[PDB]
């Protein structure tokens, strides 16, 4: 009914395509699959061991362990990512 | 014209003798409704599935992997006693598979044939007549494996043993 | 091509007229971070780091009159845990945050392309005057701050292995 | 041309260095072929390092490792070298550093795998490693045939060498000398 703001920067990011343009992943829209995929692979790795070793959790838990096991959700992302990266040539 | 698997039944419209395991038998229509081809694929890939889980239900019976020695020759007992990281890493395997599936169906629908994943490593399917007769083989197969197994799991079911056991002390009744 | 990674290609954010320029960025990380963004944190960190590398030195080397006292024997990372308890760490805390919020200013400044990444043209002697050996010596600042970047953990991990401090590591 | 009942796919080409037709089981269709490729050179490096390595242990040992080894041969070394590094021993954290410092490597090196698959001008396996140049010197493409050849000879050494360990304490050089 008036114009809504939006940042800028904002651009079109509306898709019908098989993948969206990489713009959808922002600062990320330049890096390869190959790098997201294997960045997922180990955020995976590293994350799930961070977080496997300590599943028993103490009132004196490693921090780098628990920093280190947000990477377990993050791969998710960064594999939904590469999906995008090599459906787009990348 | 006529099923061939129900002589008294109309020919099922979309379902064509060019299919492997063609029988004309669709007495309750899925094809007409559904994609022929979903189907074919689904039916393949259950059936896949359903043969390595007939001979998985088997085997045990025979030998144990040495890991897993120490547990149960009951299949439903088995399931249990597989720890939770190894279920994780059989549904890794299993959906690594699946993401060409994924690919082939969701994407790729119609380049190729229902279930050609592109695993064919000893070449064979070459000789045309052997590619028809693997073909039929394995749906036929497939099925008799779905089947199978869906036998050896409600006897597993009702007397609580794997199926070869279930023979041989022949507990073959409720009891 | 790459001239740092041979195998590697040559890393799309970064030219040759950029100061300390190998086409070295393996991960490609520069894609990633704001280019500039990404060198003015690198120029911040190899000052940062200079000052370190250069400060375990001298402490090791020798010590300012009175701080023996305050502090009996810790040096490197240990001196600090005294400080903090004392007033040294916290007051150069808060005038170094007192710049960097000039700094957050001059980042600002940086991103939108008016300020050259970590130009913050601080000359009290003109040794750049020259033009070319402002690249040289741009060059030789990145070089010295990456190399003291390494050489700053590299005692100060020293440190926590031995507690010996970095010159008496290799006396001791 | 390996095996004559069943050939090489063709998805294998035949200009690839150390080609000699065998893939019996065909196993190029089910993975993309750079990708094994490079796995094939990636294994070959890191078995010859292992069989070099088993043989070079045996044969002799570097100063003052001797007493935290105590009596270990190839396998033994490193759960040995781990033991002591639970323990927290600062000298017995060789296997961290290697650990750390094979995984930078494949860190670095993370996207040039890829870089070969996606079509870049690197081929699968190198990484232009030449300070000698001997390969560069002379002509390439020999070695590179020695190279797989040798690694895969080395792959089944260290198998041969790890597997003799287990059933027999007798390490490498120890086990070629002694026929039980
Ligand atoms: C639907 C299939 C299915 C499922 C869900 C299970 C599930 C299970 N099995 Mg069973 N099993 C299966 C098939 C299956 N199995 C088959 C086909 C065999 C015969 C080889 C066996 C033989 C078997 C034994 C001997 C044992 C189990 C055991 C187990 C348990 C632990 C996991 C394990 O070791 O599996 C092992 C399963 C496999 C190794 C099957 C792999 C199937 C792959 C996908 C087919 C391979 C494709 C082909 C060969 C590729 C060739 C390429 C070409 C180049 C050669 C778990 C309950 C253990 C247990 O606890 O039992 C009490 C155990 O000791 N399984
Ligand atoms: C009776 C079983 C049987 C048969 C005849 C086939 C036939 C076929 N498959 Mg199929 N398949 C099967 C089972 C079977 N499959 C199972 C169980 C799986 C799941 C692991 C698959 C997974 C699969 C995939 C993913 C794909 C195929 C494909 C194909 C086709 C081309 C490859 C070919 O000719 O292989 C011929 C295969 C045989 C002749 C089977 C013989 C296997 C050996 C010799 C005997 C079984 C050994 C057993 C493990 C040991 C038993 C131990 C016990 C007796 C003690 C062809 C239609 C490909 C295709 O393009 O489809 C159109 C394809 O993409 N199949
Ligand atoms: C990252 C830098 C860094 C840090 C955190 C410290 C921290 C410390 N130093 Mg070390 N030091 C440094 C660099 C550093 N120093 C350098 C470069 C030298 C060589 C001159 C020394 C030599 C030195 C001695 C000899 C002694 C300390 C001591 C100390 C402690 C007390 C503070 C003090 O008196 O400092 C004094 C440090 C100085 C007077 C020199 C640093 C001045 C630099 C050049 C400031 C420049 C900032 C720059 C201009 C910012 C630019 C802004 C831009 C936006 C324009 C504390 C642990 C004492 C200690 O605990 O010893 C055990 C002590 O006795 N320092
Ligand atoms: C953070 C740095 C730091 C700290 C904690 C101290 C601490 C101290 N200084 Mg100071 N001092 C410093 C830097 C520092 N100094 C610097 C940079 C200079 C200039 C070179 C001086 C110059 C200085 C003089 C001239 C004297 C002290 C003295 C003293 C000590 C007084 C008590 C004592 O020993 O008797 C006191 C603990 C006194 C002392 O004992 O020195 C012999 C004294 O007379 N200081
Ligand atoms: C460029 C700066 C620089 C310099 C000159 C040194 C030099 C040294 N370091 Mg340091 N180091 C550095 C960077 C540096 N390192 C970095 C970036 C790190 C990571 C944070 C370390 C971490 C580190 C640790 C953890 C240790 C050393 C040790 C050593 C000493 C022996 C290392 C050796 O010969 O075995 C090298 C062995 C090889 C097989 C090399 C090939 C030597 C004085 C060790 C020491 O205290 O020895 C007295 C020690 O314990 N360094
Ligand atoms: C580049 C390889 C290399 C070289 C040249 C040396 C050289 C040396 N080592 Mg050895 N050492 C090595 C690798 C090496 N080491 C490795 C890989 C380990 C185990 C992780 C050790 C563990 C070791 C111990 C535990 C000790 C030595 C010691 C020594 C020194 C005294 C000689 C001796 O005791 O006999 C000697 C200079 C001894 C030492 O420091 O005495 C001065 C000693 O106690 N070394
Ligand atoms: C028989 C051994 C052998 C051969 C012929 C080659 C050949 C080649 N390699 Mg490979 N490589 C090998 C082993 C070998 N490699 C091993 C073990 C490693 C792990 C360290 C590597 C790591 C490697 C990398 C990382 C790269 C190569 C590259 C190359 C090419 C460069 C040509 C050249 O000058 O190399 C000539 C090499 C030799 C003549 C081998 C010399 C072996 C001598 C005898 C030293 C042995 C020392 C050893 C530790 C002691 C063992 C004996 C002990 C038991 C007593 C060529 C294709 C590069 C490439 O492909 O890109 C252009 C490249 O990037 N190679
Ligand atoms: C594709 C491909 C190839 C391949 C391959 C592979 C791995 C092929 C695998 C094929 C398999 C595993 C086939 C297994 C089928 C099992 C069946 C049909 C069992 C049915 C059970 C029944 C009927 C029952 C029952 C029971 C009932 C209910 C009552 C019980 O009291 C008793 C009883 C036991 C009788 C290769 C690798 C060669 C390469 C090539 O280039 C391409
Ligand atoms: C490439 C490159 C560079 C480099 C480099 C390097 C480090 C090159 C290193 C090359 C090496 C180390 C090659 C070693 C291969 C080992 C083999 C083939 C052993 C197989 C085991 C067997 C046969 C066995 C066995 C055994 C059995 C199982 C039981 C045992 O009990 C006994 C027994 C022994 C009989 C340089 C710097 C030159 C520059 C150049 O420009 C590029
Ligand atoms: C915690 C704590 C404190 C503290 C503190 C401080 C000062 C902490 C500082 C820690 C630092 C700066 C660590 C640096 C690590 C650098 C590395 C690992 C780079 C290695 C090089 C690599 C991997 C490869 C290099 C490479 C080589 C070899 C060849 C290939 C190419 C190349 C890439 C050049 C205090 C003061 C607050 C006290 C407090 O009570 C506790
Ligand atoms: C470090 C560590 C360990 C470890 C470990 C290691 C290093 C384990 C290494 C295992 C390896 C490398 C096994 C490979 C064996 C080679 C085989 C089976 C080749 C067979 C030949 C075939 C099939 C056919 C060959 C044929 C013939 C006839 C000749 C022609 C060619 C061909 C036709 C192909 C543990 C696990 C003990 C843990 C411990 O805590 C510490």
């Amino acid at each position: 009914f008036s114009p809504v703001p939006s940042p800028e920067g904002t651009k079109e990011t509306y898709w019908e395509t098989k993948a969206p343009s990489s713009d959808v992943l922002g600062i990320g829209a330049g890096v390869s699959s190959g790098n997201f995929a294997a960045a997922s692979v180990f955020a995976a790795l590293v994350g799930g061991y961070c977080t496997g070793q300590v599943i028993p959790l103490t009132v004196e838990p490693n921090p780098l362990f628990l920093a280190g096991s947000f990477l377990l959700p993050y791969s998710w992302a960064l594999h939904v990512a590469a999906w995008i990266q090599k459906n787009n040539g990348k | 014209e006529m099923s061939e698997a129900i002589p008294f039944m109309p020919k099922p419209a979309n379902i064509d003798s060019s299919m492997p395991g063609y029988a004309g038998f669709d007495p309750l229509g899925f094809t007409d409704y559904y994609s022929a081809k979903w189907m074919q694929e689904a039916e393949i890939k259950h059936g896949r599935v359903c043969m390595l889980a007939a001979l998985g239900m088997v085997f045990p019976e025979f030998a144990k992997f040495p890991q897993f020695a120490s547990f149960s020759t009951n299949p439903l007992e088995a399931f249990y006693q597989v720890s939770p990281a190894g279920w994780g890493q059989i549904f890794l395997f299993i959906g690594v598979l699946e993401t060409f599936s994924y690919e082939k169906s969701f994407y790729n629908f119609e380049g190729g044939a229902p279930g050609a994943l592109g695993f064919d490593p000893l070449r064979m399917s070459s000789n045309p007549a052997s590619a028809k007769q693997y073909a039929a083989a394995e749906v036929r197969n497939g099925r008799l494996a779905m089947i199978g197994f869906s036998g050896m799991l409600h006897h597993a079911i009702v007397s609580k043993q794997g199926p070869i056991t279930q023979i041989v002390e022949q507990n073959f009744y409720p009891k | 091509m790459s001239e740092s990674v041979p195998f590697l290609k040559k890393p799309e954010a970064l030219d040759s007229s950029m100061a300390g320029y190998a086409g070295f960025d393996p991960l490609g990380l520069s894609s990633i971070a704001d280019i500039k963004f990404l060198q003015e944190s690198e120029i911040k960190h190899c000052r940062i780091a200079m000052l370190a590398a250069a400060g375990s030195i001298a402490q090791d080397i020798f010590t300012f009159p009175g701080v023996s006292k305050v502090v009996g024997t810790a040096k490197m990372t240990g001196v600090h845990d005294v400080l903090v308890k004392q007033g040294a760490m916290g007051q150069i805390l808060l005038w170094t945050s007192f710049l960097e919020v000039f700094g957050t200013i001059a980042l600002l400044e940086t991103l939108d392309g008016k300020r050259a990444p970590g130009d913050f043209k601080f000359d009290p002697l003109g040794f750049s005057k020259n033009a070319e050996t402002a690249k040289r010596y741009q060059l030789s600042e990145i070089k010295n701050g990456r190399l003291a970047m390494l050489a700053t953990g590299g005692m100060v991990h020293g440190y926590f292995i031995t507690g010996k401090g970095p010159l008496e590591l290799l006396t001791n | 041309r390996a095996v004559p009942f069943a050939p090489a796919p063709d998805c294998l080409p035949e200009n690839i260095p150390g080609y000699m037709g065998f893939d019996p089981l065909g196993l190029s269709t089910l993975c993309n072929v750079e990708w094994l490729r490079e796995a094939e050179i990636k294994h070959c490096r890191v078995a010859m390092l292992a069989a070099a390595g088993s043989i070079a242990q045996d044969l002799y040992q570097f100063p003052g490792v001797e007493k935290i080894v105590g009596s270990a041969k190839m396998t033994g070394v490193h759960d040995k070298i781990l033991a002591a590094a639970s323990t927290g021993d600062y000298k017995a954290q060789a296997m961290s550093q290697i650990l750390f410092w094979t995984s930078f490597l494949e860190i670095v090196t993370l996207p040039a795998v890829f870089e070969t698959m996606n079509g870049g001008p690197r081929k699968p396996g190198v990484f232009f490693f030449d300070p000698l140049g001997l390969g560069k010197g002379d002509k390439m493409g020999e070695m590179e045939l020695k190279e797989i050849k040798n690694g895969r000879l080395a792959m089944i050494g260290v198998g041969g060498m790890v597997h003799h360990y287990l059933l027999t304490g007798k390490g490498p050089i120890q086990f070629l000398s002694g026929i039980p």
